[PDB]
């Protein structure tokens, strides 16, 4: 889950 | 009788003339009724089989007892929906077929207490609440993203910003994205006849922000009539029930996490800034996940970027085609 959850949390703003 | 056939033909002939005309307005029905069983419909057999919490689109005007409307469902045909007064007439019809409707019980008491119908036995009484059967809701339901934590912070703003850009790119040239700063959860209709009519009264509610609340609501109404899809980026929404009783009732889109363990490590990857407010972010997810899922319009349980995006894409596309 953290694989697809940490990738969504980064590219959105940064 | 030829008059009934003539009025059937004249009303029917007008039906296809308005088939390709812009939608006038829209309301919401919170009661279950069928427009085909009624014998007072101008056209018999072309009624609407609607249920509680449905949507309709009025386009023209016919009379004070009937209206022309189109169902929000895909493939919606021409149908007749009873007027607010007409629904009241059939509302009294539903509970008048019983043995008694007022105070005088028929418990083996006939011939002694006639009990002529008083004022309390009619619809003019019971004015404590007087919930209107038809509520003026926007023609198109606005789409709002909620969760998984407090709005206006780093966590919630960016995980919703991506979906705004993803929807904007695919719906470019046909969608409008607007962010509202004023509070929207206070969209009430039956508080007073005109709370804070003027800004120079210098009353309790004249100098407050309540006046700014209503001004945005009519803009939402006018933006709804534009026929273009509109989503709201309101930061004043945290619970679906807070913005459920209001007339707008936006589309509540829920983003959920499989376990709090994922959430706890998420802020850990952010930094030292969000750990201080991490205590209230954990509460926000908990107080939102305990709400029953059926209240929320849709759910987003997928974790990937793509499967989370296109899942809502067809839901909005099927709604877009269903309206027209």
């Amino acid at each position: 889950d953290l694989k697809g959850y940490l990738d969504w949390i980064t590219q959105a703003e940064d | 009788e030829s008059a009934r056939r003539e009025v059937e033909s004249q009303a029917q002939q007008q039906l296809e003339r308005a088939k390709h005309k812009p939608v006038a307005f829209a309301v919401r029905t919170n009661v279950s009724y069928c427009g085909v069983l009624d014998e007072e419909c101008p056209v018999q057999g072309s009624g609407v089989n609607f249920e509680a919490k449905d949507f309709l689109h009025i386009k023209e005007k016919y009379s004070n007892d009937w209206w022309i409307g189109r169902l929000v469902k895909e493939g919606g045909d021409i149908a007749f929906i009873p007027s607010p007064q007409r629904l009241e007439s059939i509302r009294l019809k539903q509970e008048q077929k019983a043995r008694r409707s007022g105070n005088p019980s028929s418990l083996s008491d006939i011939g002694n207490r006639r009990s002529p119908p008083p004022s309390l036995a009619k619809q003019k009484q019971k004015q404590a609440e007087h919930v209107p059967p038809y509520d003026v809701v926007p023609s198109m339901r606005p789409v709002v993203l909620v969760g998984p934590s407090l709005k206006g912070y780093e966590v919630t703003d960016m995980m919703q910003k991506a979906l705004f850009d993803f929807l904007k790119h695919r719906f470019d040239g046909r969608i409008s994205i607007t962010r509202v700063t004023a509070d929207l959860s206070l969209a009430k209709r039956s508080v007073l006849n005109n709370p804070g009519k003027r800004t120079i009264i210098e009353r309790s509610s004249a100098r407050s922000s309540i006046a700014e609340v209503q001004s945005e609501i009519e803009r939402i109404f006018e933006l709804a009539k534009s026929l273009q899809l509109v989503v709201l980026d309101a930061d004043t929404i945290n619970h679906p029930a807070q913005l459920a009783k209001t007339s707008l009732a936006p589309i509540i889109v829920f983003v959920k996490v499989s376990s709090p363990k994922v959430l706890q490590r998420l802020i850990r990857s952010r930094g030292k800034s969000q750990m201080k407010h991490l205590t209230v972010q954990m509460m926000a997810y908990d107080k939102l996940v305990q709400c029953p899922p059926e209240s929320f319009d849709v759910i987003l349980d997928e974790n990937q970027l793509e499967d989370a995006c296109e899942h809502l894409a067809e839901y909005l596309e099927v709604y877009w085609r269903a309206t027209h």
